[PDB]
């Protein structure tokens, strides 16, 4: 396993800023830490690196200790809102970062092409955009053969093509065997590429699992909309006694809500009879799950429309 | 001690005029009669080393052309070469060569004595404390000492309480004091040159006298030292390169770093048209000696121009014409000879160094360079010093350098 | 009016600058300290040329500390592009910034020369209170004008650059040039030519430096010596009267403010 | 009719950076401009505010002149990235914009309850986060009953709870009758709240309309994420040979790119043979629609997961 | 060694600083223009050059390295660099080598043209005394600059923002060049009954600019203690900077 956090408890003074977190990241998975901007996410991201030390437990990066020099040669990182040395060049910043991590200089000009920075290389860092610097900060994270990545807000300021092309680079890496970690604050946009999310509140760790495992645990409805449905009335009432609200839409269509523990028993009941006619399933998204788990154990909702 | 008549003098002319032929003589000699004796150049009147060699007691004696050698050295009994009594009025001592360890010309109580054109080489081995005076003058009125050459005596031309007399054109080399003055009221001295001397001109307590055209070349620690001189006139003196050293005796002065002019308690005197060149101190003005007419000099090349340890203001320009200063960074818009801005030679930080010598370690600091510049920007912190409105732009002493 | 509504911001933003209040209290404790040393020595014409030299070093400094980031400090801060979408013009958010920063310099020198007057009327016994009020009234309404000149310079050098690190380099360059380089270039032109470059043009070269026009206004009555003036002793060769010297100081504002508006209009 | 851009061909340097768009806007619709980091979006965002001049074209904001003071009272704006005045307070910088736009000073407190900032009001702006400045930057835009918002990426650096609730405030102002223009770059996520999108690049307006109108205009496949499948190779040997690109996401979880006429008949294979634990059907999102229009006119996709 | 790999960065980043290149050009013109007024107008001109290099070589050192640590924390690259195979010692000592060779070159453009203006405009300068008095001058001016380099790492590591780092770097520059010697003069001219002036040659050792001028004026102490007291001010303040940098 890549990261094996076995019950750590980080504390600054008297208060415990991270209370009994216990994670386990497999070597091919893509994990996403989601929490508010307090001490929930960013202290746990530092404990994986060598920046802090667990005051009650221990971590295990790649089956070692988190500050060994053999570890950090095969570990990228990308912090949120970095600005590099503005009088240097694009290429000379990477050639400086190549000698520190021990990666060869031949890998530098590949990586400037790999993030699409070859046209704006050999120019000053001060005449770069916000999204242009994020390509450079990504390019140093792929130095060497990184067996672990920690991308903290990797897609802000980027093009929507370049956002989409970034996750194609991500999905290449998680098939090549390098587990990575996302740390984002925009949940649609990462919710297609998260293999298993690790949403946590202010203090503790709330829920970790796959997206199927979160929706099966958090009882939350689904919108199983189905057009072209024949005969419309006994098909309508057979969900009402089943415990659903069948909306008799006019254009031979029936909207079926559920609780998604009865998910699979309705899909074959919509597919096995022979008249589904181009249905649409609308699962509850990640921010709806984020709305649930924060309201489950860590606040109240805002007033009717406030924030 | 024989007499001058005990020699063999050949008379050239029968008007009490004698002529001693070439040939050596011996012992002391005494003039008791008004005999105008001359000498051939081979007349080496060499004494044995005791007594005053040529004592003169008669008036109107024209001693000429003698060559004296090795008289005594008892300075208490005044072993001179030529002793001149008060009754020996109007003596002429012309063109003589002297070599001996005592007084060269000791006169006292005389009137109109003339010591002209002589060469008095004093000594070589004595420590400049027992060599005796070159031309000693003790309370004489009317004297005329002109164009002599005294070398390696003790304290040069000593003058004590002599009222009216001229010192014209005489060369003084490698002695302790060049010219010493003691209570010589209404004196005068013109065009004298002092070289390599532990004090160029001692001017002690003598009033109303004229110091004009004199030169001081490479003297030690005191160029012209004036103590308690009143109503004097210092016009045209050239004092050059007063280097540091020590006088060796420290009797009336102390050792100095090199001062071209040291004014001590001199109240009224005109100090004009002088030239103070390349010494460590151009002029030292003590606190008791203030308010005297100092205008027209040339303070060139000195490492520190004026030393004035006071807080009283001192204008150094009479009738709107001042002195030429080498470091005067000024301009002249209205095309006169005068500069346009006044020149303060001293800062406030230039007087902290005189008051406290430990500031010399801090003298290269940038804060000191701040402290020199803050006075130039804020004149409230400028202590009232030794400034002169309208300084000169060109050298006024263009003739004294030849 | 909108010019006062944006002036009320800068009046409440410049007074929270802690770097201003350090060097505006430094202007107060030095203007008392110069006027206290002028009381123990008595003279009178040296404390005018030293107070005018103190405000030569500090009233350009407080003006350039305020307004070097007035335009470019709002442009890279993002709040300038927002402000143009408010019902304003580019001429109102500049004249409003000039009124807002101008009342700070009118108050930073009323603290400084105000406490200098109380360190004279309570220190020098038997002083003429009419002559004190008249001389320090001329110091108050002319050190603002020297401050408003360098305020209008700072709007010129902020609209031209597009990065705040380069605005601080130019504001330090303008403060070095007008205060203690132009006084030394004019000194070195007079020394090395020995006053024979131009006997009539060189007094008119004082009008191309607003710190020298500022010193020539306050040293009108109390001339005294020439060595306290130094390079400012060329003012006796100027045939211009004193009233035009006020207007030549006001023309340094209006030229360098209309230039500040013409640069900002094509931002 | 809020914004009626009618034939604006903006050219400066004779470069034609905005070539002949004809963009309307409804009285309550929420338009989304989704340009690149080039000449498309940010040129047209300046033309609505009136601070840029329309070279050969008319811009009639609110049926009036684009730079009248009467329309700038009835308009709000939020810029790209702002840090307002780091020495001022929280209330006073909002009180400063109150007298500028001419709003009443009673509104400046109720916005600080609306924007969740009353806990952090009367504090220095140099102590605020990036999120709190974006919270403040919304509060000036809602000042003085605004009838046309213009927000540029309003949710960056913000909490996911606050991101979700900000769109409720946007949905509050749509029902109040105020047109809103979002100009974002994080396009998966903003598609739940816009009513029409305006996708433009290379200067020209490429396409416009609602999200139903673009999918009708552009035949786009349906992503069928199937998690908890029987075996990986049991299906990826079959769906690939069926001519459907299908990748992997985890140990036993596949996604399937359909051709929309074979979505349902191949969903018969997924349920009737080897039933998984969860099936999610994705509609063609705003992100994948954005990829189509750039490939319609302009740039070709990158190769082997670069960029 | 990775202490050199981060030193090659700071050479390339320091030489493109426009603020440094403005002052280092201004340092070289004032070093010829003082030498112009000392030859056309040699221990008398090496003391006025010592007052010049006491103004600007602390100012050059504080312009380079006031934002060395806290400028990287605000830029975010400091948090990235600690995740590299790098100790906190090699980042600080590697910046000290990298910033150190800049002002070891800035005196070679500073005094390299000043020694050119003396050896070629006196014509009989007796250059055998020059190559040892300027060899002692260029060495001792670098070590003065390395003190204020190590002073800049102490104040950068303590603060949390780049704006308050320049507020302390200006404050350290005012205190150590022209406030410490003015309170030494104020302890002399205003206090004499409670200020022993024999103690004052030992209080000159608490100021690295003061130790800089004393090895250009050759005094109760020898020269070799002053070289070991200038090097101890580098070695203590770098050890102080390393102790602060481990507490971020
Ligand atoms: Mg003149």
């Amino acid at each position: 396993n890549a990261v094996e956090i076995q019950g750590v408890s980080q504390r600054y003074g008297s208060m415990t800023v991270l209370h009994d977190l216990n994670l386990n990241l497999g070597e091919g998975e893509v994990l996403g830490l989601f929490g508010h901007n307090g001490a929930g996410k960013t202290t746990s991201m530092k404990l994986i690196l060598g920046l802090l030390s667990p005051s009650e437990g221990q971590v295990k990066v790649l089956g070692r200790a988190p500050n060994d020099p053999q570890v950090r040669r095969q570990l990228g990182y990308l912090p949120e809102n970095v600005t590099f040395y503005p009088q240097l060049s694009g290429r000379e910043t990477l050639r400086h970062f190549a000698r520190l991590k021990g990666a060869a200089l031949t890998q530098v000009d590949e990586l400037l092409e790999q993030v699409g920075l070859a046209h704006a290389a050999d120019r000053r860092v001060k005449t770069y955009s916000k999204g242009m610097r994020q390509r450079l900060g990504l390019a140093q994270a792929l130095l060497g053969e990184p067996r672990l990545l920690l991308l903290d807000e990797p897609t802000v300021g980027l093009d929507p093509i370049a956002t989409q092309d970034l996750y194609l680079l991500i999905d290449r890496l998680r098939q090549r065997g390098t587990s990575i970690i996302l740390c984002s604050h925009v949940l649609p946009g990462v919710e297609a590429h998260i293999n298993r999310a690790a949403i946590l509140a202010k203090g503790c760790l709330q829920a970790v699992g796959s997206l199927s495992q979160l929706r099966a645990e958090a009882g939350l409805p689904v919108r199983i909309r189905a057009s072209g449905i024949s005969e419309r009335d006994s098909w309508l009432q057979r969900w009402t006694d089943a415990g659903h609200s069948a909306r008799g839409l006019s254009e031979s269509s029936i909207e079926v809500v559920a609780v998604n523990g009865h998910k699979l028993v309705l899909l074959r009941q919509l597919l096995g009879e022979g008249e589904p006619e181009d249905i649409e399933i609308h699962q509850p998204s990640l921010e709806d799950l984020y709305r649930y788990y924060m309201e489950r154990a860590g606040d109240v909702r805002a007033q009717e429309g406030r924030l | 001690a024989p007499q001058s008549i005990t020699t063999l003098p050949l008379q050239p002319d029968g008007e009490n005029r004698w002529r001693l032929p070439a040939g050596e003589y011996q012992g002391q000699f005494t003039i008791e009669q008004p005999m105008q004796l001359r000498c051939e150049p081979g007349a080496v009147i060499q004494s044995q080393g005791q007594g005053s060699s040529l004592l003169i007691s008669a008036p109107d004696v024209l001693v000429e052309g003698c060559t004296l050698y090795e008289w005594g050295s008892d300075l208490t009994a005044m072993d001179s070469a030529v002793f001149i009594l008060p009754a020996a009025e109007r003596a002429q001592i012309s063109n003589n060569r002297m070599r001996g360890p005592g007084f060269g010309v000791f006169v006292d109580g005389t009137r109109d004595v003339q010591v002209i054109g002589n060469e008095i080489d004093g000594d070589a081995g004595v420590r400049s404390q027992d060599r005796g005076n070159g031309i000693h003058l003790f309370a004489v009125s009317g004297a005329r000492v002109l164009h002599n050459h005294v070398r390696n005596a003790r304290d040069g031309i000593y003058i004590d309480t002599s009222n009216g007399n001229h010192l014209e054109g005489n060369v003084i080399e490698d002695v302790r004091y060049g010219v010493h003055y003691m209570f010589a009221n209404e004196n005068s001295l013109i065009d004298n040159v002092t070289r390599r001397t532990r004090t160029g001109y001692a001017l002690m307590q003598s009033r109303k006298l004229t110091v004009t055209g004199n030169r001081s070349e490479q003297d030690q620690n005191y160029g012209i030292l004036m103590n308690y001189i009143t109503y004097s006139t210092i016009t045209g003196n050239f004092v050059s390169d007063v280097q540091r050293g020590d006088t060796g005796g420290d009797s009336m002065i102390s050792g100095g770093e090199g001062k071209a002019l040291f004014i001590y308690n001199s109240l009224f005197n005109t100090i004009e048209n002088n030239h103070f060149e390349k010494s460590s101190l151009g002029i030292h003005l003590t606190a008791g000696s203030e308010d005297n007419r100092i205008s027209g000099n040339a303070f060139v090349g000195n490492q520190q121009q004026v030393k004035y340890v006071a807080s009283r203001t001192q204008e150094w320009s009479v009738d709107g014409r001042g002195n030429y200063w080498s470091d005067y960074l000024g301009w002249d818009r209205n095309n006169d000879g005068l500069g346009d801005i006044a020149y303060e030679p001293n800062d406030n930080v230039d007087r902290l160094l005189w008051l406290y010598p430990q500031v010399r370690l801090l003298m290269n600091s940038p804060s000191i360079e701040v402290l020199r510049w803050v006075q130039r920007a804020f004149p409230v912190i400028k202590s009232p010093g030794v400034q002169d409105s309208h300084p000169l732009m060109k050298l006024p002493t263009e003739k004294l350098l030849t | 009016n909108q010019v006062w509504n944006i002036a009320r911001k800068e009046l409440s933003d410049g007074l929270r600058n802690r770097w201003l209040l350090a060097i505006s209290l430094l202007f107060a404790v030095l203007a008392v300290g110069i006027a206290w040393l002028g009381a123990a020595a008595s003279s009178i014409p040296a404390t005018i040329a030293s107070l005018a030299s103190l405000a030569t070093f500090l009233m350009p400094l407080i003006a350039l500390l305020l307004a070097y980031d007035a335009i470019v400090g709002e442009d890279e801060g993002g709040t300038l592009m927002l402000l143009l979408t408010y019902p304003l013009g580019r001429g109102q958010i500049l004249l409003g910034k000039f009124v807002g920063h101008g009342l700070i310099l009118a108050l930073a020198v009323l603290i400084g020369f105000g406490c200098a007057a109380l360190a004279i009327a309570l220190l020098v016994e038997g002083v003429e209170l009419g002559m004190l009020f008249w001389a320090f009234g001329r110091f108050m309404i002319s050190s603002t004008l020297l401050g408003w000149v360098f305020l209008a310079f700072a709007y010129v050098l902020s609209g031209k650059v597009n990065e705040k690190s380069s605005a601080a380099g130019l504001a330090l360059g303008v403060w070095f040039l007008f205060v203690l380089v132009f006084d030394l270039v004019l000194l070195a032109l007079l020394v090395l030519s020995e006053g024979k470059f131009n006997p009539e043009l060189l007094p008119w070269l004082l009008l191309l430096n607003p710190t020298d026009i500022y010193r020539l206004i306050n040293l009108s009555g109390f001339e005294g010596s020439g060595s306290a003036m130094g390079v400012l002793s060329l003012g006796a060769d100027l045939p211009v009267p004193a009233a035009v010297l006020w207007l030549c100081l006001l023309a340094w504002i209006g030229v360098s403010l209309l230039l500040a508006y013409a640069i900002f209009r094509r931002r």
